């Protein structure tokens, strides 16, 4: 054993009480697996790269070119559904980009145009901007023409000294006259003799003033925002109560995800009772192997056998004809062996240690087998997002890893057909990819034949 | 395609729709992510839930469905039910705490909208580490990894801007990177610091000898405690290894893999001298007293190698007495019927 509780043979069938060792022999330690958990799945390029992508060709996808471009980058494909429209429905199966993907799920149209100086635009701005429901083409005044060419409400941001009027509780505590009595009112200087209102044009920075301390003069935004804002909604139960009531209850979630009528997004401003109700709802968007092992699983091959019976009869030459190469696989599936759920990976099996060994050599030099140095790629990659997600996860970081880890997971299996990984400089060579261990320039079977 | 370009467009594309500004936004950001925090931790105390739970329970909301905590964390949140009872209590929570839970999910926004703004000064940073041994996507993502460090232990209160603190945060994490993962065989930091102040003292003295320095020069002008078993030594590890694969002699088709003999593995030989050598011991071990031989035999050949704590109840005189003439009457009618003589070994 390792440590040596038991060490003959009279009990060869037992293991050790403290620590695991059943034995004969390290035979045992050439032959046994171990497997790596992937964090998202990936897929076995075996499968996706070959000219008929057994994976294209059962999934209707565009057999060679959708699943490229979902599978590696972020080139999403509706799963189950998605209400909200891009002109047309839902497409049940059909890919979208980054660019309308961002256009959708947040809300229509982003908008941040802020002023270039403190009094010109920020006045056109603000004068129509807060309870002013501004309309597609609004033609802001001042630098050039600020242009809002977009739908619903808007949401101005900062302001210096030209006039303070009816913003939010910022500047409050500054002039202390309205947050420490109630002055806000004299605070219009001399016609008073004769909700925010103050001075003629007193402060010009987005500070707190303790002492003029805590500042920050600088720039003000007038980011127009095409969602719909409601003040005041009211409470009615049929469906579990939606949005808020009038000021005290407010059932709504807080200000990132929140689905009630059509619309499905909730932001909340507690400055005025505004609930910001953004319109894009529940729309299924993924990519990469997640993506195809959901479409994987959710086949009744049954049904497209049937589907494909009729296509391949009935209909001319050039569909049909496709649908039998189509039926092809999908038959043996279902026929006898196994079901087709599996050609995602999630799971990867691990060759044996004294197969991929390490070993001392001359002077003290050291052997080891290709495959391990790709492994720990796999590993570490595969570690470094479990970490990833945990740590907090902002997106383009998790797919750029995702996709370092597809990859990765291409490389033990079969490197060069997709980009050919490299030891560090020295050899500009392929790690013999298990791929290459079977059939390769001098492989397995290969020289399974070539003479032992 | 190829992925380096993606991925720089990726990250310079929506910086490019969103780069922070100098002051405003990192400012903006900044204070929401410090009011999450407190808005978390007076969450947690008003709620008697741990600041780990009221932390995973904001994001799941902010950043995703079920979705996102099944796969990523196996099982021990209930996908729906049991975030969502948690996500009550924070409703409950009046005008007063209501307040910190919208506060909280706004400031785990604004965190992560700040994380993407900083992409490009890890990338900035992560460009000039890249010979080390990493791939520059690997490298790049270490720094990341930093950058999201530096973004928990920044204090806003404290003028400085992210900038200068994410340089560190992402500076510490790449180098570790570079000496936890770039060999096979794992390398402590000191090492690996030892090594780089080996390899630049071999570039001073390759500088005027003309002689690539014996393994003297490189003792002494490195400092206190260096010699040349020292060195010899280190530049030992710094060789990575070398392909068990690899192109031999006229690389036509050549595997190295295949040279190297096995030694475990009883060639032959050695299978036939276990089964005479065992079936003799065996046969002496049986014509005799199975006391003191058996002794003798299994405290040497059946566990470890203690004359005294070998033998059960009798004492030391008897196992002497018996090891010793038991082992040479055993020798020496060995001696007679030549068996064993011929060295098996
Ligand atoms: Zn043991």
């Amino acid at each position: 054993c390792a440590c040596g509780k038991y060490k003959r043979q009279r009990f060869e069938g037992k293991v050790c009480e403290r620590c695991g060792v059943e034995v004969t022999k390290s035979i045992v330690r050439r032959y046994r697996m171990g497997h790596i958990e992937l964090a998202t799945p990936a897929a076995h390029i075996w499968f996706v790269k070959d000219v008929p992508s057994k994976i294209g060709t059962l999934l209707d996808l565009s057999a060679t070119e959708l699943e490229q471009v979902l599978y590696f980058s972020k080139y999403i494909v509706l799963d189950p559904k998605g209400a909200i429209l891009n002109g047309v429905p839902v497409e049940k199966r059909q890919l979208l980009t980054d660019e309308e993907y961002r256009e959708l799920r947040y809300g229509k149209q982003e908008t941040y145009p802020l002023p270039p100086g403190v009094d010109a635009l920020v006045k056109d701005g603000e004068e129509v901007v807060k309870g002013q429901e501004l309309a597609p083409g609004v033609v802001s005044r001042l630098d050039g023409v600020a242009l809002y060419r977009f739908p619903r409400r808007v949401r101005v941001e900062y302001v210096k000294k030209e006039r303070a009027g009816l913003r939010l509780p910022l500047a409050a505590w500054v002039e202390k006259e309205a947050y420490k009595p109630g002055e806000i009112l004299a605070e219009l200087p001399e016609p008073y003799l004769f909700g925010d209102k103050i001075v003629a044009a007193i402060d010009p920075e987005e500070e707190v003033i303790a002492e003029a301390e805590g500042v920050v003069h600088l720039h003000e935004p007038a980011s127009i925002l095409v969602v719909k804002a409601r003040v005041y909604p009211f409470e009615d139960d049929v469906e579990v109560s939606t949005g808020d009531r009038v000021a005290p209850g407010d059932v709504l979630a807080d200000g990132g995800k929140v689905k009630s009528d059509v619309y499905g997004r909730v932001e909340v401003d507690l400055v005025r009772n505004v609930v910001r109700v953004v319109e894009s709802y529940d729309i299924d968007a993924r990519m990469g192997a997640e993506a195809i092992q959901q479409l994987l699983k959710e086949l009744d091959l049954e049904a497209l056998e049937k589907e494909l019976l009729e296509e391949m009869k009935h209909p001319s030459r050039a569909r049909r004809a496709k649908a039998r190469k189509r039926l092809e696989v999908v038959r043996a599936f279902l026929d006898s062996g196994n079901r087709p759920e599996w050609m995602i990976l999630e799971a990867v099996p691990v060759l044996p240690p004294d197969l991929r060994p390490m070993v001392q050599v001359d002077g003290g030099r050291f052997a080891t087998s290709d495959l391990n140095d790709l492994y720990r790629r796999l590993i570490n990659r595969n570690n470094r997002l479990k970490k990833l997600l945990a740590q907090g996860a902002p997106e383009i970081i998790i797919r750029n890893e995702k996709r370092m880890l597809q990859e990765a997971v291409d490389a033990l299996l079969d490197n060069g057909r997709r980009g050919a990984p490299v030891t560090n400089p020295g050899s500009d060579r392929p790690l013999r990819s298990l791929t290459d261990i079977l059939s390769g320039k001098q492989g397995r079977f290969r020289q399974n034949l070539l003479g032992k | 395609k190829i992925s380096t370009s993606d991925p720089v467009r990726q990250y310079l594309h929506e910086i490019g729709q969103v780069p922070l500004l100098t002051l405003e936004e990192e400012v903006e950001l900044a204070r929401k992510v410090e009011e999450g925090m407190e808005a978390i931790k007076k969450l947690s105390e008003i709620t008697g839930l741990d600041p780990d739970l009221i932390r995973e329970v904001v994001r799941a909301k902010i950043l995703g469905s079920a979705r996102v905590r099944h796969i990523p964390g196996l099982k021990e949140t209930l996908d729906p039910k049991t975030v969502e009872e948690i996500d009550q209590k924070l409703k409950s929570l009046p005008k007063e705490h209501k307040r910190y839970l919208h506060i909280a999910r706004e400031g785990e926004a604004a965190r992560q909208h700040l994380i993407e703004a900083n992409l490009r000064l890890v990338v900035s940073i992560a460009k000039k580490y890249t010979g080390r041994g990493l791939s520059f996507l690997d490298l790049i993502q270490e720094g990341n990894q930093g950058l999201i460090r530096a973004v928990e232990k920044f204090e806003y209160k404290r003028r400085f801007k992210f900038s200068t603190y994410a340089t560190w945060w992402i500076r510490q994490a790449i180098n570790r990177a570079i000496a936890d993962q770039a060999r096979t065989i794992r390398i402590p930091v000191h090492m690996v610091e030892t090594i780089n102040k080996l390899s630049r003292t071999a570039r001073q003295l390759q500088q005027e000898l003309g002689r690539e320095p014996t393994y003297e020069e490189i003792a002494e002008a490195m400092g206190p405690g260096w010699d040349a078993k020292r060195v010899e030594e280190t530049l030992k590890i710094a060789q990575e290894p070398v392909s068990l694969e690899t192109p031999i002699g006229d690389e036509k088709d050549s595997f190295y893999g295949d040279f190297i003999p096995d030694e475990h593995l009883p060639s032959p030989v050695d299978a036939a001298t276990q089964s005479l050598l065992s079936e003799e011991l065996e046969k002496a071990l049986s014509k005799l007293s199975e006391r003191e031989a058996m002794v003798l035999k299994l405290r040497k050949g059946l566990i470890d190698g203690e004359e005294v704590g070998a033998f059960f109840g009798v004492t030391r005189e008897r196992i002497r007495q018996i090891e010793n003439k038991a082992l040479r009457k055993l020798k020496y009618h060995e001696s007679r019927t030549r068996k064993l003589r011929d060295f098996l070994d």
